[PDB]
């Protein structure tokens, strides 16, 4: 599992 | 900008984590900015990365790099020792074409050596330094400071990233150090894959990977067993606990010698394999493009050219290339919501002395 959050 | 979080698992590294923050354009330079680091259960890495895509006008790219590195060979499942290291790279990018693409660079590493468990070839590499640390204690430390060209070349042209059916991808990465250096070697590493379709649909696809690696020592002076290339796991001979394939450690006495079944790579490598991608028995169609099957015939080979079989003639001889390792299994991936996923069977037919079998082997990944 990979979580991205673009800020 | 970005970040990210990942959380993994495999039989061969564990629990694993990752995280990493992005500046997409840091204070009008242009570099991008970077923080990245990643653990499990045998290996420990940080870096600060510093690139830009456009050094100059027609593509080529510019990148640093800064590195921290910590690494547990017990738990990697090698003779026992300590490798702690950093360093800085500066490389260059160069795209050829579209298919192809070019880099050279030039990097700095400090490594320093702890806990290093008596053995021979070891040892050995010890001894061509000029180190003769006590065989009969794990408390040793060893220091170099190495300057090394770096140069790479990758091909590609798969069809696709997930999931390839059609195209070929090369990788070439080999380095030499710079005289002032306290190693003198050169290490070379060749990864292929290709993918054939065998039907119109691109639903039975052949697949030959090969993995290649050789380095020597220059000057009298050996490659040190840190850099020492594996064989054996999820990604190169299923089946076969990982980096098990090769030389095992000859241990020295402690305070005449003992063979053992701890492998210690070795600076020649050589992996094939043969795998037959199919359609998925057992699931619904609506979910075809998020599973792949496959069949392999898995194969490799490590050994350790400056073993001397002479003075350790009572020992199987390392330096041999021809214990070349089998097994046979299917795998099974799948796009998880837990991520990239990969189960494989594997039985390995043909093994010799020491090899351990790891036959079920598993794999999320926290990457993608
Ligand atoms: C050792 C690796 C450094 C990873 C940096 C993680 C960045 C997380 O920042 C999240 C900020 O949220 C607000
Ligand atoms: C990452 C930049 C490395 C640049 C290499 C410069 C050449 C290295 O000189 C080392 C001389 O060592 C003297 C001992
Ligand atoms: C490109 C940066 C190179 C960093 C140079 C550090 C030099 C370390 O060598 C230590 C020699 O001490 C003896
Ligand atoms: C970009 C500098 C690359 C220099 C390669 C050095 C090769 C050293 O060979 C020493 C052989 O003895
Ligand atoms: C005190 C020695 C300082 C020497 C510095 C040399 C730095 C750059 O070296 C260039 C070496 O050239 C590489 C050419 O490759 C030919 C290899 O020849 C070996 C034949 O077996
Ligand atoms: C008309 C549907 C496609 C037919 C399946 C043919 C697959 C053949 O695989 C046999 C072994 O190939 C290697
Ligand atoms: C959703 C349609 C499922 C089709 C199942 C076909 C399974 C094909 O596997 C044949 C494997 O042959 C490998 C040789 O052993
Ligand atoms: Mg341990």
């Amino acid at each position: 599992w990979n979580w991205s959050k673009s800020f | 900008g970005s970040f990210n979080f990942g959380i993994g698992y495999g039989t061969e590294s564990g629990v694993s984590f990752q995280a990493g923050v992005q500046q997409d354009n840091w204070l009008g330079t242009g570099y991008a900015v970077g923080i990245n680091g990643t653990k499990n259960d045998y290996q420990t890495y940080a870096e600060l990365s510093v690139t830009n895509p456009y050094f100059t006008v027609d593509g080529v790219s510019l990148g640093g790099r800064l590195f921290y590195n910590d690494f547990q060979a017990d738990d990697a499942d090698l003779s026992d020792y300590t490798n702690k290291s950093y360093g800085t790279d500066v490389t260059l990018g160069f795209p050829i074409n579209e298919y192809n693409s070019l880099r050279a660079g030039l990097g700095y590493v400090h490594n320093s050596l702890s806990n290093m468990q008596p053995q021979v070839a070891m040892w050995r590499y010890l001894y061509s330094m000029g180190e003769h640390p006590s065989t009969s204690d794990q408390d040793n430390s060893f220091k170099t400071d190495d300057f090394t060209f770096n140069y790479g070349w990758t091909y590609n042209k798969l069809d696709r990233g997930y999931f390839p059916t059609d195209g070929s991808r090369v990788n070439l990465t080999g380095k030499v150090t710079i005289p002032g250096s306290d190693n003198e070697y050169y290490k070379v590493t060749l990864d292929t894959a290709t993918y054939v379709p065998i039907d119109d649909d691109h639903k039975w696809v052949v697949l030959g990977r090969t993995r290649w690696g050789y380095g020597d020592g220059l000057g009298g002076k050996e490659m040190p067993f840190y850099e020492n290339f594996y064989a054996g796991g999820s990604s190169t001979v299923r089946g076969f606990q990982s980096n098990t394939i090769g030389p095992k450690a000859v241990y020295f006495p402690h305070q005449d010698l003992s063979k053992s079944d701890d492998a210690v790579g070795g600076n020649a490598m050589a992996v094939a394999s043969l795998e037959f991608i199919t359609p998925t028995p057992f699931i619904s169609d609506k979910y075809a493009n998020s599973v792949r099957t496959s069949f392999f015939w898995d194969m490799g080979t490590v050994w350790d050219t400056n073993w001397d079989s002479s003075q350790y003639s009572g020992y199987p001889d390392y330096s041999d290339p021809s214990n070349i390792r089998m097994s046979a299994g299917i795998a099974l991936q799948w796009m998880s919501p837990l991520g990239p996923l990969v189960f494989s069977y594997a039985q390995p037919f043909k093994k010799y002395d020491g090899d351990k079998a790891e036959q079920f082997q598993f794999n999320i990944g926290k990457t993608w």
